[PDB]
């Protein structure tokens, strides 16, 4: 299982 | 005009970066739901305003079985607050990490209903969603795919309008996002070959730890399968996994159209998935409305109630659904 991943904006 | 005493607060579901998520009771009818919490300071802080923003008109402008409703959205002098329906189920990324891959039959189904829901926000209410992945796609209480977080999304995206934002989850980005050199509604058909690649293959297309690397695979290298993936899910994959936009199933004027046509879901009637007359090939298996099984214990296990620039007002934030 991956790492829980995190979104991002710019 | 709803206030935060209309609700119980039982248990901590998450907390993300910006705020945080308490599954609720509403006092007058006994409907539980999910509130989302986020302090108005530290949203200006963190220039997320706009997101906010996004997220509740994304909301209020959609109804769909596999998009999380909005039942109630307000504000308090410090707070704002979105009520919404409770996906008991958890999230997939959960039920993937515990499982180490889902048959194709079990992965068509969740991809015929994210279908369903990315088709309605692009050909009905022109929204791209731009972030699908394991972790905003959520399970109702009977197995049925909910996908949550808006505050990405792009509204007014008509054909092959294009877009510049840089924005998403690393790991899922196309590769036409990653050349930084405009984008479209296909974004999304990428990233439903990512989830499904990640449903059947047991791990994402394109891995590395390093985000500049990672990059560099996802724009160069060719996709693989393993040699078990059945020849209906791999020509679906490589549709979905095409780097050029123009190329890629659901790329065209027709959009969804093309990919709901695909062989891999031949025999689907579209209408009856709107519907809910598939058979969810996996039941949550919660006792009842506060079994947080399948959400993190990290956060499950605490127990806390709490109920100008730095702190505005938000003009014209509330909503009530049933209209
Ligand atoms: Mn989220």
């Amino acid at each position: 299982g991956r790492p829980r991943t995190t979104x991002f904006a710019e | 005009r709803v206030t935060m005493n209309e609700f119980e607060y039982l248990k901590l579901l998450g907390k993300g970066t910006f705020g945080k998520v308490i599954l609720v009771k509403e006092k007058a009818t006994g409907r539980y739901y999910a509130m989302k919490i986020l302090k108005k300071e530290v949203i200006v802080a963190k220039d997320e305003v706009a997101h906010t923003l996004t997220e509740n008109r994304v909301l209020q402008n959609s109804r769909h079985p596999f998009l999380t409703a909005l039942k109630y959205s307000f504000q308090t002098h410090d707070r704002l607050c979105f009520v919404m329906e409770y996906a008991n189920g958890g999230e997939l990324f959960f039920h993937l990490s515990r499982e180490r891959v889902f048959s194709e039959d079990r992965a068509r189904f969740y991809g015929a209903e994210i279908v369903s829901a990315l088709d309605y926000l692009h050909s009905e209410k022109n929204v791209v969603y731009r972030d699908l992945k394991l972790e905003n796609l959520m399970l109702d209480k009977d197995g049925h795919i909910k996908i949550t977080d808006f505050g990405l999304c792009k509204e007014g995206i008509k054909d092959g309008a294009t877009m510049k934002t840089f924005c998403g989850t690393p790991e899922y980005l196309a590769p036409e996002v990653l050349e930084d050199n405009d984008y479209g509604r296909a974004v999304d058909w990428w990233g439903l070959g990512v989830v499904m690649y990640e449903m059947m293959c047991g791990r994402l297309p394109f891995y590395n730890q390093d985000h500049e690397k990672l990059f560099e695979l996802i724009l160069m290298e060719e996709i693989r399968f393993p040699r078990t993936l059945g020849p209906e899910a791999k020509s679906l994959l490589s549709g979905l996994l095409k780097k050029d936009p123009k190329q890629r199933l659901g790329g065209g004027s027709e959009d969804a159209k093309e990919i709901m046509q695909h062989r891999f879901f031949a025999g689907i009637v579209w209408q009856h998935v709107y519907e809910k007359k598939l058979s969810p090939p996996f039941k949550p298996q919660v006792t009842s409305e506060t079994d947080t099984r399948y959400f993190d214990e990290e956060f499950t296990a605490q127990m806390i109630t709490i109920t100008s620039e730095r702190r505005p007002h938000f003009p014209q934030f509330s909503y009530s659904a049933s209209g």
